């Protein structure tokens, strides 16, 4: 789970009122947002997301990823070549550079897509939120590293208070995970 | 089918396109396979060759010309090798990336294939009907003409969630136009709508319980209005890969699930994207990726350039026998795209090898209806414009089939059958919505 999400990218949410953009890492610390007892709250303007305001963005990101995936970019193995192209030879694995012996692979592999969706799923997984098993959204030297750390007992409580929101966010990921 | 992309399988499909056209060319022009040879190597002799138009570099400039194209051969034809095309001896042409083509020519010196002539791909056959079938169809309609209305999303503007225009339209079709069938193309809830994209979704005071997801937004916003379409009007829904309500965001795209949309069985059918079907005798071919916007021709010649772009593009589609023949498919730059699922391009080929009587491929270009090679080609245009101004829709009115009126053509053979001549009997109006 640790290594599985190492190359996934963050879910970026935008605030409906004030338009500030931020990564959403689950019920975890952040200088941008707070999961309060009545839902996801923007720290810059204090406005609460509604469920539809959150889930429409989850779904939009998912679909951006799925669309990139279907763009079908390919990349060559050979470090001295490396070309990226959407051209597919009738021998698929064969590189289109005259004489290059490298192997071609879909640059967004279906393993990567599946991992990206499983990461999104983890964000809205209550048991994982409570056990604090989610991947951090910030490295320690990041200028936006969170100033306040949440407590375990706050996370437990806040997670149960927001169960319904979480499960509904999670169902939107599952729409595409069972279809994969 | 799941979200798997398998390179071997995708390449199989691309190989098979070249091979199946090789057989179509050989049967049509009555040539022997010994007349076909590998154009990627030097010969002293003129040869026939079939292949796919590809760029001459795999990392290529956005803008191609007649000096920067190659032909890709099949695995059996030329071990899949690609050879640069010398088009200098050919004055009139229209090519595009992914096109399968047939040439007569020669590779004189090893590094170029000089095209001496283009063997045009033959147009696919048209469907036919028996006299009995046409008489039943005549009885169905009780004299009167067949009416089919066609709309295409988006159905609401970019800055609001009003379906007032759709309500006005529904009232009109229920109580004035009274068509037999209504065909509605997505997107219904477009995932790239800017308020949907940004999550700037408001509270709806006209809903007792707010939707929590885009699927619920469809049930509260569209379903109640769609439900008001008269049960006498059969209504067909065909999705877009931009439909938030679909969970299959690749072309070809599985049909929506009607029960999930809570639409009544009495008059709603959900079809695949693409799909082909008959309304009475008329064969429809419907596809919801914007071929007309996306197909970028490389052109030479005064006669080719003086023709209408929409005619040329429709002929390419008929020749290629698939609704979106461009490959690689287009990309919107990442936001959206054709999203081709290459392994299943098979399903996007003309069903039965038949050309449709009516071909409907909605586009963001201006609405149009045109006859090309005896096929009625229709773009109904977007139902509403982004700004909220009136868009358009298409009305198709077809004279009732009559074996006595002459407008149907008897095809000669022991078993007597008739060409629908829909183009001779159909009127298409493009109406402000
Ligand atoms: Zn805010
Ligand atoms: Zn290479």
């Amino acid at each position: 789970d640790v290594e599985r999400f190492k190359d996934t990218v963050t879910l970026e949410l935008s605030c409906p009122s004030c338009d500030k953009r931020f990564p959403f890492g689950g019920i975890v610390s952040s200088n941008y947002y707070r999961v309060s007892y009545n839902g996801l709250q923007c720290k810059h303007c204090e406005q609460l997301f509604t469920p539809l305001q959150l889930t429409s963005q989850i779904e939009h990101s998912i679909r951006a990823h799925i669309s990139l995936y279907y763009a079908g970019w390919l990349q060559c193995d050979d470090s001295t070549c490396g070309i990226v192209t959407r051209q597919v030879s009738v021998f698929g694995k064969r590189c289109l550079n005259d004489g290059c012996t490298g192997v071609m692979r879909y640059k967004y592999s279906d393993k990567q897509l599946y991992n990206q969706l499983l990461y999104f799923d983890s964000l809205f997984d209550c048991e994982k939120n409570k056990k604090q098993e989610l991947k951090p959204i910030y490295l320690p030297d990041d200028l936006d590293y969170p100033k306040e750390q949440l407590t375990e007992s706050s996370i437990k409580a806040l997670t149960e208070q927001n169960r319904e929101l979480m499960e509904t966010g999670r169902s939107v990921v599952q729409k595409y995970l069972n279809d994969c | 089918r799941t979200m798997r992309q398998n390179l071997q399988e995708a390449s199989d499909v691309l190989d098979d396109q070249i091979e199946s056209f090789t057989k179509i060319i050989q049967n049509h022009y009555k040539l022997s396979p010994n007349d076909f040879a590998d154009p990627t190597i030097q010969s002293q002799s003129e040869i026939y060759a079939v292949g796919r138009i590809v760029p001459d570099s795999p990392t290529y400039d956005k803008f191609l010309n007649p000096e920067s194209l190659s032909l890709e051969t099949s695995r059996m034809g030329g071990v899949g090798r690609r050879v640069r095309l010398d088009l200098s001896q050919v004055n009139e042409l229209s090519f595009f990336l992914g096109q399968i083509v047939a040439f007569k020519g020669k590779n004189a010196n090893g590094d170029y294939f000089t095209v001496n002539s283009i063997l045009p791909l033959p147009y696919p056959n048209s469907p036919v009907s028996t006299s009995q079938e046409l008489q039943e169809f005549q009885a169905n309609l009780e004299g009167s003409s067949l009416k089919v209305i066609v709309t295409c999303g988006p159905y609401f503007a970019n800055d609001n969630f009003s379906l007032e225009l759709l309500q006005e339209f529904i009232d009109s079709i229920n109580n004035e136009v009274k068509p037999h069938v209504l065909i509605m193309f997505g997107p219904f809830i477009d995932i790239t709508h800017p308020l949907i994209a940004s999550g700037k979704l408001p509270n709806f005071p006209q809903f007792k319980t707010q939707p929590k997801t885009l699927d619920e937004l469809f049930l509260k916003l569209f379903t109640p209005i769609l439900k008001t379409i008269s049960p006498h009007i059969q209504t067909v829904l065909i999705p877009s890969t931009k439909d938030a309500i679909s969970n299959h965001a690749a072309y070809p795209q599985a049909s929506l699930i009607r029960k999930a949309l809570q639409l009544p069985k009495r008059n709603f059918k959900c079809m695949a994207n693409p799909s082909s079907f008959q309304i009475n005798e008329i064969y429809f071919g419907c596809s919801n990726v914007d071929t007309f916007k996306d197909l970028k021709e490389v052109i030479k010649g005064g006669t080719t350039s003086s023709r209408y772009r929409l005619d040329r593009v429709s002929e390419h589609i008929l020749q290629q026998r698939r609704y979106y023949p461009i490959f690689p498919g287009s990309i919107r730059t990442h936001i959206s795209g054709a999203d081709l699922d290459v392994s299943y391009l098979g399903l996007t080929e003309f069903v039965g090898g038949f050309s449709p009587d009516i071909m409907i491929i909605p586009s963001e270009l201006q609405h149009f209806a045109r006859v090309v090679q005896n096929v009625v080609v229709i773009n109904p245009g977007r139902f509403i414009r982004a700004t909220g101004n009136r868009g358009s829709y298409a009305q198709i009115t077809v004279q009732c089939p009559d074996l006595e009126d002459g407008k149907l053509t008897l095809v000669e053979g022991e078993e007597p059958v008739y060409l629908h001549n829909v183009w001779k009997r159909a009127r298409v109006d493009l109406i402000a919505s």
